[PDB]
RNA sequence: UUGAACAGAGAGCAUUUCCGGCAGCAGAGAUUUCAGCUGU
C-alpha cells in the first residue's frame, strides 16, 4: 500500500534519533507504532480532516519531546544532523496532503498558512507564495484571504507593487465585496501615510497625493452601484417605473451609506491633508447619481453631508482657535440652510446646537459660544 | 470459488473443488441418494459384487460360443441372479454385462420392497417404520433396512401382529378383529 | 497536449489541469473510451485547480448567455487570467480545452497565448467531468447543481422567449 | 516471576468504523514467507501466459484504404495523429488516425506516387497557419513534385484553399523525398538526386556520386544535415549538406530498399535490404555494421524506427510484418493476416505505441506495439502490477518452460516452411564450412556484421 | 547500512571454490549494489514491526520457571488471554486429535471413536460437528477454514465447511498421518500400508505414490521450509522425500526402535524426533548433523512440536515439557531436566504440566498466540506458554483477522500462483539455478571449435585414452583398468590403442627397471633396431 | 539574427559570501516565540 510507504518513509530520522542516543528503541517503536496508526487512517478510506489534524498534533508534540530531550540529553540546542527538520517537513507534507485532499476547509488553509509563515528562518516565502497562489485559486470569492495574502505581504515583507497587484486582481474577481474596497483604501492611505512620514523623516535627516485613493473611490462607487442594481431585481427588469425608481433610491442609500462608513473610517489618517481627502468624498457626493441628492431624497443625507461639510473644518479640540476663527463659516452655512429648506433646517439648527452643546476661566467662552449658538 | 474472472477461469481450467475425477461423477451419493442408502460404504460393498458378476460375465464370454461350459455357466448364473432379483428377466446373456447395477442391487432391498409393495408411502418412511421394526419377513422380524429380499422372500413380506400399522390399516376399512390382537 | 480544461457549469467557472493525456490514435478504443466511465481511472487524468463561482442567479443568466453566444465575460476573463500562465503568442501557446468551437475564437481574441482544442478528445475529456461533476470538485461549492440547473434553464427560457408575467 | 505474552489488542488490526481499510501488520521475513523462488517463478511463467492470452495486435484498418495498394507511407513528426498515404494508382490522403477517417483525398498524379512527405514550408512572404493547413509533398513518375495544404481539425482559434499550393517539376522521373526538418529544403531522388527548396522552382543543387539512378533518401533527424541514399546499384551512399556534397559510399551484396535513422543516437541507421535482413549501421564507420536483425523469409521492403530509439519495425515482402529489439539482432513479435498481401511501408507511430502498416492489398493497418499492452490509463495498484510482472518476466526469460511459450507464435503456412528450409540449408552451409575449414589453410573467420559488405570508398584506417 | 538484523536477511549465493568486460561489469555492479540497497531497506522494517514475543524470566534464584502454574499464568496474564486457553471436556469419544488452522482462527478436533469437529475457537462458533461412527484418526484443514480432510477406518474423506462430504478417496488405503502443503496444494498422506501419497486437491489428481517400503509409517512432519516431508519408519530412520523423486531424497538413522514423533523448525533448520527408545534427536536438517541427543527419558517421548519461536514441547504421557532455545548448535543448550548444584551451562525445562489423569493424543502450537493446544483423553486443553508464539505476523501472507471478502481473494489468488508438485527440491533456492552439469564458463562457440577439433583427433593423438606413464605401480595402472572394466569378448579400436598404449608404458616401466638395478646404461637405444627403421 | 532597457517566474545551475555559534539591549507577537546593532 502506501501506508506502508509513508511508514518507511519515517526510518531513517529515527535510525538518527537512536544513533544520536536521545530515544531508545523501546520507544521509537512506541512513536512508530503511533504514527502507524495516523498513517493508514490519513490514506484509507473514511479518512477526514480531524484525523489530519491529530496527526499534525501528534508530529508536533513528539517534535517539542525530541527538542526538550536533546536538551536535557546532551546539552545541545539542535543535532545538526537529520533529526531536527525532518519533523517539521513531515508536519509541512500532512498539511500539504490534507489541503489537497479536503481544499473546502479554511481552517486547514489557515493553520497551514499559520506554520509556514510561523515556521521561522527555515521557510521560505516561495514555499509561501505557492500556497497562497493554489489558495487563491481554489478560492477566489473568499475575499479574508486576499486580504491575509496582502497584509501578510505588506506588513511582514512591505512589497507594496505586490499587495497593489494582489488587491487590483482580487477586485477583478469579486467587485461585489465592499469589505475588498475598503480594505484597498486602507492599504493605500496607510502607504502614503508611510511614503509622506518616510519623507518628513529624511527631511529632518537632511506629486503622489491621494488621488489614487480617490479614483479607488470613484470606481469603488461605479462599481458597487451597478452590482447592486444588477444584484436586486434578480433575474430581470421586467418592472414598471415605480419599482425602477425605488430600486434606484435603495441603491442610493445602501451607496450612501456606506460612504458614509469610508468617511468615519476615513478620518484617522492624521499625518496627511484629512481635510482634502474628505473634500473630494464630500465633492463625489456634491453631485447628482441621477437620484437628486439635494433637489430630492436623499434629503435627510443631504442634511448629512451639508452637516459633515460643516463639521469637516470643524474636527476640532475644545481649544476653540479654529472655532473662534471660523464660526462664521458654519453660521453661513446654517444661514444657508434656513434660507431654503423648511424642516431640514430646523434639525440642522437644532443639530448644530447639540453639536456645540457635545464637542464645546474658559467657560465665559462658554457662555460665549452658548450665547453664539443662541 | 469466488466465480473466477475470466483470465483466471482460462489460466486455471482444471480446478474444481467439488467434483473430481476420482468420484466419478457422484454415483455412490446419487444412487444412495436414490434409494435412501444408511451407510456409506453399501455402495462399494454392493460394487465389488457387481464387479465380480461383471468380470466372471466377461471371462465367461470368451470362451468359444458352442462350448458347453460356457453356455451352462452362463445359463446358472443368469438364473441365479433373476431368482435373487438382481436381474428383470433372464432373456439375453449381455444383461450379465449391460444390466447388472449397484442400483438393481438396491432395488432389491428390503425398504424398496416395501415401497413397491405399496407397504409404506416412500423409501425413507419404509426405512423408519422397519427401524422402528413393525415388518418380519416370515415368522421373524427383520430390523435393519439392508436386507435384500429375494423373489420368493417377497411373499412373506408383512408387518408383525399387534402393530399399530396393521391396527390403523383393518380400522381404516373397520375390519379390526380384536380377539387376534389386531 | 491538452494542458488545462475549461468547464462551465450553472455555478461557475472551473479549470482543471491535466495530469495525464488520454491516448490519441486508440482513443475510441474499448478501453479508452470506458475510462471517462470510471472514476478511478478519471481522476488518474483531471484534477481540478480552479472554480470560481457566479455572485447569484443574475449573474449566471448573463454568463449563461454570453457562453450560449459565445463571448468572453469578465467572470472568464478573470479566471483564465488567473490560471492561465503568460506563455507566448508566435512559439508553444499554453492549451485549453473547452467545448465549444466558436467560443474557441472569442477566448484566443483576449488571450492570444492560448490555443483553444475542441476536437473529439477535449470533447470526451468535458463529457468526463460533466459526467461526474461533483466529485470531481473535492466538495467545494455552496448549493445543489439539480437545483441551479432548474433555475437556470427556466431563467433562460423565459429570457429567451420574453417571457411576461404582467 | 514477570510473564507477558502476546496482547493483540483488537483495533490496532480491525479499525473502529466500519468505512475504511483493514490494517496490513507486516513481517519482512523471509522465514515468514519461504518459497521465494517458485512463487516469482510461477508469477513469472504466469505472466507469460497472460501476455499470450493478452496478445491482440491489430487495432483497425483506417478508412476504405486505397484502390491499388498503398506504396508510400508517411508519418507528420509533430502531430501525433496524422498520417498521410500514397497509393499505386496516383490518389494520396491523409488520415485521421483517431476517427480512422481520411481529412481529404486528392488525385495527385498520374503514374505512381513513388514518394510523399511532411513539410512546414518556410515562405519568406507567406506564413503558413501551421495550426490549420498541414503540409504534405509528393513525387511521383509522371515527373513532377507536388505540394499540397490540408485543412485540420486540430484548433478551434479561426471562424479554404487545399489542394496544390505549387506544382515543382523535373526532367527526369523521381522516385523518393525526403525533407528537412528546418531550412524549407528537401531532396528526391530518381535518375538522380536533386535538392530543392519551397520557394525556386528548380533544383538548388545536384548530389549525385555517378550515374546510377537513386532509389530511397532519407534526412537525419537530429544533426539534420546529413542525407542518406540507396542506390540500384546496391549502393549506400551519405550526403553532408554543410559541404553540399555526397560524403561516403559503400557497395553491398543486395540492394537496400529503404534507410531509417535512429532519432535517438544520430549517426546511426538501419538499413532494409534484399536478402531477407536488416542492418544497423554507424555512420562514422561504414566498414561493418553493428547489428543485423535477421528473421524475415522474402525481401525486406521497409523498415522504421520508434521514437525512443529502442526497437526497429520491418517488413517484408513475404506477408508480415516484424519488430525487433535493437539490441538482439533478430525478431521480437511477427504481426501477419490472412488480409494482409505484400508489406511495404511500415511505420513506426509518434507515440512510439502503434505501428502504421500499408500493404499492396491496398490497407493501411494499425497495430499495436506491445501487443498485450491496452491504452487505458492505469490506476496505481494495476501499474505497479503490470512493471512487477514485466520487471519478473525479464529476470526470468530464459527459464525452458517460459521461454517456449514467449518464444511461440503462430507464423503462417508459407512463411513456416521457408523458415524451416532456410534453416536446414543453413545448417548444411554451416557444416561444409567446418569441413572446408578442417582441410585447407587459409581460411579466415568474416564476421557476420561483414558478411555482406563487397566495398567502401574512402577506406578507413 | 550496519543493521544489526541483516544476517536474517542476506541470500546465499553461489561460491566457485574479476571480469573485463565493461557494460557487463557495470550490471554486476548495478546488480550488487540493488541487492544490498534491497536487503538493507529490508532490515530496517524492525523498527516498523507492532508487536513483541513474550516472556518469563525468573527475576529471582528461587523462582525456577518451571514450577509455575497454569493456575498462576491465568491470574498474572490479562482476561483475553486467559479465555483463550480454553478446556474443551468430551469424555466418551476417544482420546482427541487436534490441529488448528495456518492461522489461528479455526480449530479442528477428531476423536478416535468418531468425532470431528471444525470451530472457531476464539468465537463460539462451531461450523462442522459430526460423527462419523467409524474409528478416525487424524484432520487437517486443507487451504482455509473451508474445507478438512479426515483420515477415517481406512479411507480418507474430504468435507466442506459446514461438514457436509464432498470427497471419499479411493486411494489413501489407510490414512493415519495427513498433511497439507499450502503453496503447492498438496494433501500429503501416510499409514499403514507402507505408501506416501500426494493428492492436488484444487484439480484432484493424485501426484505421486511413493513406496516407502518400511512397513507403516510412524511419524510424519512437513518441512515448512522447502515442503519437503519427513517421514519416521520402524527402524528409526527418518527419511526426506519429494513427489518428485520415488526414492527419499535423503535417509537418516535418527534412533533405535521406531520414531515416535517428528517436528521440524518453521526456518527448516532443526528437527526434533523422539523414539520408542526412550530418546529425543536435535537435528541440523540443512548439514544433517546430528547436534543433540537427550537419551534416557523417563519415559518414550510420544509427541514432539516445534514453535514459530525455537521452543521445543515434549510429551512423555501426562507430562508437558518445554525448552527454550533447545535448538542451537552449543552443547550448553541440549535440553535437561535438572541443573545439578544450579549449573548455569544447563538447559533446565522452560515449563512443564502434569496433564494428571490421562495421556496426551498430541501438541500443537496455535499459530500467532502464546498458547500450546495440547489434545489429550478427554478433550482439548491449550497451555498459557509465554515464549511461544510469533507475534509479528505477516497479513498479506495468512491473517488472523481475515474476512470473507479477504478469504475468497486469498483463496483465489493461491490458487493461482499454486507452485507445481516438482519444484519441491531439498532446497528451494534450486529453481532459477543451472544444471550442476552443463559447465559453468559459458561456451563462446571458438571452445566449441576446440571440442569438434579434439573430437576430431581423439585417434592419433590418444585424447580418449589414459596417458602412458611407467611410475603408477602397474599392478592399479589404469590401462588395465580400462581393459578390466570393459567386457572381455569384444574388441573395439579404442580398447585396440589402449592394449598398444598398455604395452608401451610396461616397455618403458621394463627399461626404467632396468636402468635402476644397473644391468644397463644409459639409453644405448638398440643400434640394429635405429637402423632399420625406414621399414 | 543580435542587442538594449523594462516587466517577471520559482521552474532550473552552482559556491566559500554570511547565517542556522554566545552574552548586553531595545522593538514586535501570544511565561514562551519572533524581529538589529557592540566582541567572540
Amino acid at each position: 500500500s502506501k501506508t506502508r510507504y509513508y511508514l518507511e518513509q519515517c526510518i531513517p530520522e529515527m535510525d538518527d534519533l537512536v544513533e544520536k542516543g536521545l530515544f531508545t528503541k523501546n520507544e521509537v517503536s512506541l512513536i512508530m507504532k503511533k504514527r502507524t496508526d495516523f498513517e493508514h487512517r490519513l490514506n484509507s478510506r473514511g479518512s477526514s480532516i480531524n484525523d489530519y489534524i491529530k496527526y499534525i498534533n501528534y508530529e508536533s508534540n513528539v517534535n517539542k519531546l525530541r527538542a526538550k530531550r536533546c536538551k536535557r540529553i546532551l546539552q545541545v540546542k539542535k543535532t545538526n544532523s537529520l533529526s531536527d527538520w525532518s519533523i517539521q517537513q513531515r508536519i509541512g507534507f500532512i498539511y500539504q496532503r490534507g489541503t489537497n485532499k479536503f481544499p473546502q476547509d479554511l481552517k486547514f488553509w489557515a493553520m497551514y498558512l499559520n506554520y509556514m509563515k510561523a515556521r521561522g528562518n527555515q521557510t521560505s516565502y516561495k514555499k509561501i507564495h505557492n500556497i497562497y497562489n493554489q489558495l487563491l485559486k481554489l478560492h477566489p470569492t473568499n475575499v479574508d484571504i486576499w486580504i491575509s495574502c496582502a497584509k501578510y505581504e505588506y506588513e511582514v515583507h512591505a512589497n507594496f507593487k505586490s499587495c497593489r497587484n494582489i488587491f487590483q486582481n482580487g477586485l477583478r474577481f469579486n467587485p461585489d465585496v465592499p469589505k475588498l474596497w475598503y480594505e484597498y483604501v486602507k492599504f493605500e492611505l496607510n502607504f502614503i501615510t508611510k511614503l509622506i512620514n518616510r519623507r518628513k523623516v529624511m527631511g529632518l535627516i537632511n506629486a503622489l497625493r491621494g488621488d489614487i485613493a480617490l479614483t479607488i473611490f470613484d470606481v469603488c462607487m461605479k462599481t458597487l452601484g451597478k452590482h447592486y442594481i444588477n444584484k436586486h431585481k434578480g433575474y430581470y427588469a421586467i418592472s414598471d417605473s415605480k419599482m425602477n425608481i425605488e430600486l434606484n433610491k435603495e441603491t442610493l442609500n445602501y451607496l450612501f451609506s456606506e460612504s458614509l462608513r469610508y468617511i468615519k473610517l476615513f478620518d484617522e489618517f492624521l499625518d496627511l491633508e484629512r481635510d482634502y481627502l474628505i473634500n473630494h468624498v464630500l465633492q463625489f457626493w456634491k453631485n447628482d447619481m441621477y437620484d437628486l441628492s439635494l433637489r430630492k431624497d436623499l434629503p435627510e443625507l443631504y442634511l448629512k453631508t451639508v452637516m459633515i461639510d460643516i463639521t469637516l473644518n470643524i474636527r476640532y479640540m475644545p481649544v476653540e482657535k479654529l472655532d473662534i476663527d471660523q464660526l462664521q463659516l458654519s453660521v453661513k452655512k446654517y444661514f444657508a440652510y434656513i434660507s431654503k429648506l423648511d424642516s431640514a433646517s430646523v434639525k440642522s439648527l437644532k443639530n448644530e446646537y447639540r453639536s456645540y452643546l457635545q464637542d464645546n476661566a474658559e467657560d465665559d467662552p462658554r457662555y460665549k459660544i452658548l450665547d453664539l449658538i443662541i | 470459488v469466488r466465480k473466477l474472472k475470466h483470465h483466471e477461469q482460462k489460466l486455471l481450467k482444471k480446478v474444481d473443488f467439488l467434483e473430481w475425477k476420482q468420484d466419478q461423477g457422484h454415483r455412490d451419493t446419487q444412487v444412495m441418494r436414490t434409494y435412501h442408502i444408511q451407510n456409506r460404504e453399501d455402495y462399494h460393498k454392493y460394487n465389488r459384487i457387481c464387479g465380480d458378476i461383471r468380470r466372471l460375465a466377461n471371462k465367461l464370454s470368451l470362451l468359444p460360443p458352442t462350448d458347453p461350459f460356457r453356455r451352462k455357466h452362463e445359463q446358472l448364473l443368469l438364473d441365479k441372479l433373476y431368482a435373487m432379483g438382481v436381474l428383470t428377466t433372464k432373456s439375453k446373456i449381455s444383461d450379465l454385462e449391460n444390466k447388472v447395477t449397484v442400483s438393481a442391487i438396491c432395488r432389491r432391498r428390503l425398504p424398496v420392497i416395501m415401497h413397491r409393495l405399496k407397504m409404506a408411502e416412500t423409501i425413507q418412511d419404509a426405512v423408519k417404520f422397519i427401524e422402528q421394526g413393525h415388518v418380519r419377513v416370515g415368522p421373524n422380524l427383520i430390523n435393519d433396512p439392508a436386507y435384500l429380499v429375494t423373489r420368493n422372500m417377497e411373499d412373506y413380506v408383512t408387518w408383525v401382529d399387534n402393530s399399530k400399522i396393521k391396527k390403523t390399516l383393518l380400522r381404516y376399512r373397520n375390519q379390526i378383529d380384536d380377539f387376534d390382537f389386531s | 497536449p491538452i494542458e488545462y480544461l475549461l468547464f462551465e457549469e450553472p455555478t461557475g467557472y472551473a479549470v482543471f489541469k491535466v495530469k495525464l493525456q488520454q491516448d490519441d490514435i486508440g482513443s475510441r478504443l474499448k478501453e479508452v473510451q470506458e475510462q471517462i466511465n470510471d472514476f478511478g481511472a478519471f481522476t488518474k487524468l483531471i484534477e481540478l485547480v480552479s472554480f470560481a463561482p457566479f455572485k447569484g442567479a443574475a449573474e449566471a443568466l448573463e454568463n449563461a448567455n454570453d457562453i450560449s453566444e459565445g463571448l468572453v465575460s469578465e467572470s472568464l476573463k478573470a479566471i483564465l487570467d488567473l490560471n492561465l500562465p503568460k506563455a507566448s503568442s508566435k512559439k508553444k501557446n499554453i492549451t485549453l480545452a473547452i467545448s465549444d468551437k466558436n467560443l474557441g475564437p472569442s477566448i484566443k481574441e483576449e488571450f492570444p497565448y492560448v490555443d483553444c482544442i475542441s476536437n473529439e478528445l477535449a470533447q470526451d475529456l468535458i463529457r468526463g467531468v460533466r459526467l461526474h461533476g461533483e466529485k470531481l470538485f473535492k466538495g467545494l461549492q455552496s448549493g445543489d447543481l439539480e437545483r441551479a440547473q432548474l433555475g437556470l434553464g427556466h431563467a433562460y427560457s423565459r429570457a429567451k422567449v420574453k417571457f411576461s408575467v404582467q | 516471576m514477570k510473564i507477558k505474552t502476546i496482547k493483540r489488542s483488537a483495533d490496532d488490526y480491525v479499525p473502529v468504523k466500519s468505512t475504511q481499510e483493514s490494517q496490513m501488520p507486516r513481517n519482512l521475513n523471509p522465514e515468514l514467507h519461504p518459497f521465494e523462488r517458485a512463487r516469482e517463478y510461477t508469477k513469472a511463467l504466469n505472466a507469460t501466459k497472460l501476455e499470450r492470452m493478452f496478445a491482440k495486435p491489430f487495432v483497425g484498418q483506417l478508412g476504405y484504404g486505397h484502390r491499388d495498394g498503398v506504396y508510400a507511407i508517411a508519418k507528420n513528426y509533430g502531430s501525433l495523429n496524422k498520417l498521410a498515404t500514397g497509393s499505386a494508382d496516383g490518389v494520396i490522403k491523409y488520415w485521421n488516425m483517431s476517427t480512422r477517417e481520411e481529412f481529404v483525398s486528392f488525385k495527385a498524379h498520374y503514374g505512381l506516387v513513388t514518394g510523399l512527405c511532411v513539410t512546414q514550408p518556410r515562405f519568406h512572404d507567406k506564413k503558413p497557419d501551421l495550426k490549420s493547413q498541414n503540409f504534405m509533398l509528393s513525387c511521383s513518375d509522371d515527373k513532377t513534385v507536388k505540394l499540397w495544404s490540408i485543412n485540420v481539425d486540430d484548433y478551434s482559434n479561426k471562424n479554404n484553399e487545399e489542394g496544390l499550393i505549387r506544382t515543382f517539376d523535373g526532367e527526369s522521373a523521381f522516385q523518393g523525398i525526403d525533407s528537412h526538418r528546418e531550412n524549407s529544403t528537401f531532396a528526391t531522388g530518381g535518375a538522380k538526386i536533386h535538392l530543392w527548396d519551397v520557394n525556386r522552382l528548380k533544383p538548388v543543387s545536384d548530389l549525385s556520386w555517378g550515374a546510377d539512378n537513386i532509389t530511397s533518401l532519407k534526412f537525419n533527424q537530429n544533426e539534420t544535415d546529413i542525407l542518406a541514399s540507396t542506390g540500384s546499384d546496391n549502393s549506400i551512399v551519405l550526403y553532408d549538406l554543410r559541404t553540399n556534397s555526397p560524403t561516403q559510399k559503400i557497395v553491398q551484396t543486395m540492394r537496400t530498399n529503404a534507410i531509417c535513422w535512429n532519432p535517438m543516437e544520430a549517426f546511426n541507421f538501419v538499413t532494409a535490404n534484399e536478402d531477407h535482413n536488416a542492418y544497423y549501421y554507424d555512420m562514422r564507420n561504414l566498414s561493418r555494421s553493428l547489428n543485423v536483425f535477421k528473421d524475415h523469409v522474402s525481401a525486406v521492403m521497409d523498415v522504421d524506427f520508434s521514437p525512443t530509439g529502442d526497437e526497429i519495425v520491418t517488413g517484408s515482402y513475404d506477408k508480415s510484418i516484424r519488430i525487433y529489439k535493437t539490441n538482439h539482432g533478430h525478431s521480437r513479435e511477427i504481426y501477419h493476416t490472412k488480409r494482409m498481401q505484400h508489406v511495404f511501408q511500415v511505420k513506426y507511430s509518434m507515440d512510439s505505441k502503434y505501428i502504421i502498416s500499408g500493404s499492396d492489398d491496398g490497407n493501411v493497418r494499425l497495430w499495436r506495439s506491445k501487443a498485450w499492452e491496452r491504452s487505458n490509463v492505469k490506476t496505481t495498484r494495476e501499474k505497479n502490477k503490470l512493471e512487477y510482472d514485466e520487471k519478473l518476466k525479464e529476470r526470468f526469460r530464459h527459464m525452458p518452460e517460459i521461454k517456449r511459450i514467449s518464444r511461440h507464435r503462430h507464423v503462417p503456412q508459407v512463411i513456416k516452411k521457408a523458415q524451416e528450409i532456410k534453416n536446414i540449408e543453413l545448417s548444411s552451409i554451416k557444416r561444409r564450412e567446418a569441413n572446408e575449414r578442417r582441410t585447407r589453410k587459409d581460411m579466415p573467420y568474416i564476421s557476420e556484421r561483414k558478411k555482406q559488405i563487397v566495398g567502401t570508398v574512402h577506406k578507413y584506417e | 547500512k550496519e543493521r544489526e538484523n541483516q544476517n536474517k536477511f542476506e541470500r546465499s549465493t553461489y561460491t566457485n571454490n574479476q571480469t573485463k568486460d565493461k557494460k557487463l561489469r557495470a550490471g554486476l555492479k548495478k546488480i550488487d549494489e540493488q541487492y544490498k540497497k534491497a536487503v538493507s531497506s529490508a532490515a530496517a522494517t524492525d523498527y516498523l514491526l507492532p508487536e513483541s514475543n513474550g516472556y518469563l524470566e525468573p527475576e529471582n534464584e528461587l523462582e525456577k520457571t518451571f514450577k509455575v502454574q497454569q493456575s498462576e499464568i491465568k491470574s498474572s496474564v490479562d482476561v483475553s488471554t486467559a479465555n483463550k486457553a480454553l478446556d474443551l471436556s468430551l469424555k466418551e469419544f476417544g482420546p482427541y486429535h487436534i490441529k488448528y488452522a495456518k492461522n489461528g482462527t479455526h480449530l479442528l478436533i477428531t476423536g478416535r471413536k468418531g468425532h470431528v469437529a471444525s470451530m472457531d475457537w476464539r468465537k463460539g462458533q462451531l461450523r462442522a460437528e459430526l460423527f462419523l461412527n467409524e474409528t478416525c484418526h487424524s484432520a487437517t484443514y486443507l487451504q482455509n477454514e473451508q474445507y478438512f480432510a479426515v483420515a477415517q477406518k481406512k479411507y480418507t474423506f474430504i468435507y466442506d465447511h459446514e461438514g457436509t462430504e464432498l470427497h471419499r478417496l479411493k486411494q489413501h488405503i489407510e490414512a493415519r498421518h495427513l498433511d497439507f502443503l499450502p503453496y503447492h496444494y498438496l494433501l500429503v498422506t501416510a499409514g499403514e500400508t507402507g505408501w506416501l501419497k500426494y493428492h492436488d486437491v484444487s484439480t484432484g489428481q493424485l501426484v505421486s505414490e511413493l513406496r516407502t517400503k518400511a512397513g507403516p509409517t510412524m511419524a510424519m512432519a512437513q518441512n515448512p521450509w522447502n515442503a519437503v516431508m519427513h517421514l519416521g519408519h520402524s527402524n528409526g530412520t527418518v527419511s526426506l522425500w519429494s513427489p518428485s523423486m520415488p526414492e527419499p531424497l535423503v535417509k537418516l538413522l535418527s534412533a533405535r526402535g521406531p520414531v515416535n514423533s517428528i517436528a521440524i523448525d518453521r526456518s527448516g533448520y532443526y528437527m526434533a524426533t523422539t523414539g520408542a527408545d526412550r530418546s529425543m534427536k536435535i537435528w541440523d536438517i540443512r548439514n544433517f548433523k546430528q547436534l543433540h541427543s537427550v537419551e534416557s527419558l523417563p519415559t518414550p517421548g510420544t509427541n514432539v512440536s516445534i514453535s514459530d519461536t525455537g521452543l521445543l514441547a515434549l510429551s512423555r504421557g501426562p507430562h508437558v515439557t518445554l525448552w527454550k532455545d533447545a535448538l542451537k548448535l552449543s552443547g550448553d543448550s541440549k535440553p535437561c531436566f535438572g541443573s545439578m548444584g544450579g549449573n548455569p551451562h544447563r538447559n533446565t525445562p522452560y515449563m512443564s504440566h502434569l496433564f494428571a489423569g490421562n495421556k496426551v493424543e498430541n501438541l500443537g502450537f496455535v499459530p500467532f498466540e502464546d498458547l500450546l493446544g495440547v489434545g489429550h483423553q478427554t478433550g482439548i486443553t491449550n497451555l498459557i506458554v509465554p515464549g511461544a508464539g510469533e507475534a509479528n505476523y505477516d497479513a498479506l501472507e495468512l491473517n488472523p483477522f481475515e474476512t470473507k471478502k479477504q478469504r475468497q481473494e486469498q483463496e483465489v489468488r493461491t490458487l493461482l500462483n499454486k507452485l507445481p508438485a516438482d519444484t519441491i527440491t531439498l532446497d528451494p533456492n534450486s529453481i532459477g539455478s543451472v544444471d550442476k552439469r552443463s559447465s559453468t564458463i559459458r561456451l563462446n562457440a571458438k571452445d566449441l571449435a576446440q571440442t569438434t577439433m579434439d573430437a576430431n583427433n581423439k585417434a592419433k593423438t590418444n585424447s580418449d585414452i589414459p596417458d602412458v606413464k611407467p611410475d603408477v605401480k602397474g599392478k592399479n595402472s589404469g590401462l588395465r583398468s580400462f581393459l578390466r572394466k570393459k567386457t572381455q569378448n569384444v574388441i573395439d579400436e579404442r580398447k585396440l590403442r589402449v592394449q598398444k598404449q598398455l604395452d608401451k608404458e610396461k616397455n618403458i616401466r621394463k627399461r626404467n627397471h632396468q636402468i635402476k638395478q644397473g644391468l644397463i646404461s644409459e639409453d644405448h637405444k638398440d643400434v640394429i633396431e635405429e637402423a632399420l627403421s625406414r621399414f
